[PDB]
């Protein structure tokens, strides 16, 4: 069952795919020896798009995000520019 | 068990049945040093001697058999010898390999090893390798044997399973020699016309030297080198076993891709096995004046014989003291086209 | 700063002139000011046959510009910086959809020639709009038109392999966000034919390819995962032809691969962000 | 919107190379965020390695770009990119493209020689080479050339018979254009990001040759039973074994939608890896003062 997960990374609009392909290959297969798709579906192994950027200048702040019955660790990022780009396949 | 279903759809289309094997990595250690390859197929005839297509062998190194017993490199043998139908077997008949990562080392099997140790063993949907899967359910220990291997005295495991119809004719097959004598015999008769052109030099010429390579040299040299002492210009015919590997060969696989320098150095007397086939560059910023300072390294090995082949047919032996005889390469063109089949292509 | 630009018209307008300007006055028009070559006024010229990758790689050259007004003699239209938002209408003459879609395409109309070409008699310009559609509407038009000239040409050939009832029956309903839409019918053919031999040769490319890269990892997780997916039929016929015509076969294979990718991604990238139905109009901004 | 940044050195900008830094004025430079190192393409690309062109290009599409405008004595001064701007460019590059249709330019390692587009720091110890400025279907044939040869330089390597390995090296040879053909450098080894490229691009290759449309295999052998196309000329009028092989079944609607979705998802991802390294759109180019006015693609 899928995940989502966030990225953050100072490194290239165009050389985000490879780094990330990079990342989720000791999972893919190692997972994906068990499975086999048929009508053909299946071989799309998630998809990632930009959320947009923030400044470099400002790093990211943890912090805690409480609800009423427990808390939780949470990552602050001020200073945000939201340009959402298209989800890209891995 | 990798490299086995990996060329066994691939060099389908050269040749019909496929055999797996291993190498055992104690015997090809003399093959190569530090196992610097990670293959081509060259099967030659024993009595149709003729030359055949090349064939490629997927072979993977540094992964072991299922045996813990012995860890070795894995490794695949074409056979394609046995004409239209494959129910007879050609006895005493070489199988040679060109195993290789950068072209290093030979490998030469019989059929006749290969053979008695096999039957001795015994809206799409994605395509799936039938091949894979089927290979995965044996897996068990009696699938590999351990052969003796009759070129070098050791034993060469082959992994044969009961997997399909194109290992199943294999087993059934059986039928009713001089596949190394001729290579001997080649060699030989290349490496006495090429000792008659030295002799006719010398001949033709004063018995004397032109010394072409600069070396000085010490006044006792026809005492610690004897009077006529061509011990080593004697032997070395009975030293020159391999061909292929020679610096010989190497002018004459050069002639198409321009002109280098070629030397087989060989030990005044039995010193070791030396050094068959390198390269005297004046192609790299070396320069020229690099390549005489390679040459004169050459010249002042006092302790080797040496043999230098031009890539535009001529031929020279160069003795330790810098003298040299000149000498000719010229032979027919049918055996240029022989060695250069035996090698690659044309 | 006005990004607006100004061009003349050469001559006196009239009636239906104004109501086609109303008509399109939300939608929009690539660009090169000289009143010729406004848009896509220069491909659609029949004297030349309008071509697909002719158009596209002249759309993907020139900039974007919105149509704003047109008087007696002027016609007042801005262009596209990627800096800030404008408003966008569809005043299309496929009416489509607008169901929030973060993604959208500009391609020039390949539903109708005349449906986004306006023509003027005393005016000899025949400026042209091109189509813009969101983004799974346009890979299914795309595919469920090129499929199509495919099967055409190919009945062409020989019409014992192909129907149409039943290629009519799929391939020309597109439905995308419940909306289930309509559409059938030499650009076509020719983007076919660089398809259909980018799809003949990538068999011996793929093969050359990974018969390449298929021992650089001596023992990889994922370098034999992908070799143990794909056909067995196809990994046998490589070392048969000569050097300089493979490597050919190879070079015009990756050239019309780009061109094909870069063709397949949507040329001028648009995003909108708040659609009104109301109004029929939403907010965008070049991406 | 800052762009005046400027890099101070660490020492004495002689007058040698104060001329051939003032020659290069309107040239673009990559950016490391400054420090005498890692401000241009040397840090990345030096003498010690092979020249492989994706590392050094990893470095170009990672990181941002930069117009030279001034350089001083002692420190030296560069414009950023920043998008939504207008960037005016020279063409002060010494092998020539002459941009008449003015297309999309790109940015590229310099794969026509070192020697072109470096400059010789002898005030610290460094070397800058400037990236080389081109449109974009060249930079696309030069990319797809590079990658030609890193992949068949060790496929000719592994025959035995190696009679013609000079044969890419003059097939692949310059770069294809029409008023003047431009030689380029070309590496034996591909090192190891190329390697990796060539690995994803394999990668992909073997994914989508596990969904071919058989449909235009029919157009395809149709054309070579009738006229030969000239684009078909490749195939000399021969059908060779696959395709031959891959037409025995029969042809439907029912696999080709699937098939052409995953081809458009596929080759959207290939051209996402074919969108590699920072272009500029360009609109309005004075030939006349060789000035190409360019925003941020």
């Amino acid at each position: 069952g899928p995940r989502f997960t966030f990225f953050q990374s100072s490194r290239g609009h165009c050389q985000i795919m490879n780094i990330l392909r990079i990342y989720y290959s000791p999972s893919i297969m190692h997972r994906y020896a068990v499975v086999q798709p048929l009508h053909i579906e299946e071989l799309t192994f998630g998809a990632v798009a930009c959320l947009g950027t923030f400044s470099a200048t400002d790093g990211w702040r943890r912090s805690a995000f409480n609800y009423r019955g427990s808390s939780l660790p949470v990552v602050e990022i001020d200073s945000f520019y939201s340009n959402v780009s298209d989800w890209e396949v891995i | 068990m990798d490299v086995h279903i990996d060329n066994q759809v691939l060099s389908g289309l050269g040749t019909p049945l496929l055999v797996h094997l291993f190498v055992p990595d104690t015997v090809m250690a003399e093959l190569c040093p530090n196992r610097v390859p990670n293959a081509w197929c060259q099967t030659l005839f024993s009595d149709r001697t003729g030359l055949t297509r090349v064939c490629r062998v997927f072979a993977a190194r540094g992964m072991l058999p299922g045996r813990p017993s012995h860890r070795g490199t894995f490794t695949s043998v074409p056979v394609y010898c046995d004409e239209g139908l494959p129910e007879l077997y050609n006895p005493f008949h070489v199988a040679a390999l060109r195993f290789y990562d950068e072209l290093v080392g030979e490998l030469q099997i019989y059929y006749l090893s290969l053979f008695e140790g096999a039957k001795r063993a015994l809206l799409s949907r994605v395509p799936v390798s039938f091949s894979k899967t089927r290979r995965a359910i044996r897996e068990s220990r009696a699938l590999v044997r351990g052969i003796a291997h009759i070129f070098s005295p050791h034993a060469l495991y082959v992994v044969t399973y009961p997997e399909l119809s194109a290992q199943g004719r294999l087993h059934r097959m059986t039928a009713v020699l001089g596949a190394p004598e001729r290579e001997f015999r080649f060699l030989i008769s290349v490496a006495l016309r090429i000792s008659a052109s030295f002799r006719e030099k010398l001949a033709m010429q004063a018995w004397t030297a032109q010394q072409e390579i600069p070396v000085v040299i010490p006044t006792s040299y026809s005492r610690i080198y004897k009077n006529s002492d061509l011990i080593r210009e004697a032997f070395f015919t009975v030293q020159t076993r391999v061909s292929w590997e020679s610096c010989w060969v190497k002018a004459t696989i050069s002639n198409a891709p321009d002109a280098c320098l070629w030397i087989d150095s060989h030990p005044l007397y039995e010193e070791g096995a030396s050094a068959w086939g390198k390269v005297i560059d004046s192609r790299p910023p070396g320069g020229l004046v690099g390549a005489a300072s390679q040459l004169v390294a050459l010249g002042t090995d006092g302790h080797c014989v040496h043999l230098a082949t031009t890539s535009d047919g001529q031929a020279f032996l160069v003795l330790p003291g810098g003298f040299v005889i000149k000498g000719q390469l010229a032979l027919t063109p049918e055996e240029r086209g022989y060695i250069l089949a035996r090698h690659g292509i044309r | 700063m006005d990004l607006k630009v100004v061009v003349s018209l050469s001559s006196r307008l009239y009636t239906d002139e104004i109501a086609k300007m109303q008509q399109r006055i939300g939608c929009i028009l690539p660009l090169a000011q000289n009143v010729q070559g406004l848009g896509l006024g220069q491909v659609y010229s029949l004297e030349t046959v309008p071509d697909y990758v002719s158009m596209y790689n002249y759309l993907s050259d020139c900039t974007l510009a919105v149509l704003d007004e047109v008087s007696v003699d002027s016609l007042i239209l801005t262009k596209i910086v990627p800096g800030q938002t404008y408003a966008i209408k569809n005043k299309y003459q496929p009416f489509f959809q607008w169901h929030g879609t973060g993604s959208l395409s500009v391609m020039p109309p390949v539903f109708g020639r005349e449906h986004a070409t306006v023509k003027l008699e005393s005016n000899d310009v025949d400026i042209v709009f091109p189509m813009v559609l969101p983004t799974p509407i346009a890979e299914e038009v795309l595919q469920k038109i090129l499929l199509f000239n495919v099967y055409s040409r190919v009945v062409m050939q020989a019409p014992g392999n192909a129907d149409m009832l039943d290629v009519h029956m799929h391939l020309g309903s597109v439905s995308y966000l419940g909306h289930h839409y309509e559409l059938a019918l030499a650009l076509l053919d020719n983007l076919s034919l660089y398809f259909c031999i980018m799809v003949t040769l990538l068999p011996r490319a793929s093969m050359r390819l990974v018969r390449g890269l298929i021992r650089h990892e001596h023992h990889d997780l994922l370098n034999l995962f992908q070799e143990m997916v794909p056909d067995e039929i196809a990994r046998i016929d490589l070392d048969d032809l000569s050097v300089a015509d493979d490597l050919s076969r190879m070079r015009v294979m990756m050239t019309y691969l780009q061109s094909l990718a870069s063709l397949f991604n949507l040329g001028p990238r648009l995003a909108t962000a708040a659609y009104s139905q109301e109004t029929l109009t939403a907010t965008c901004w070049l991406r």
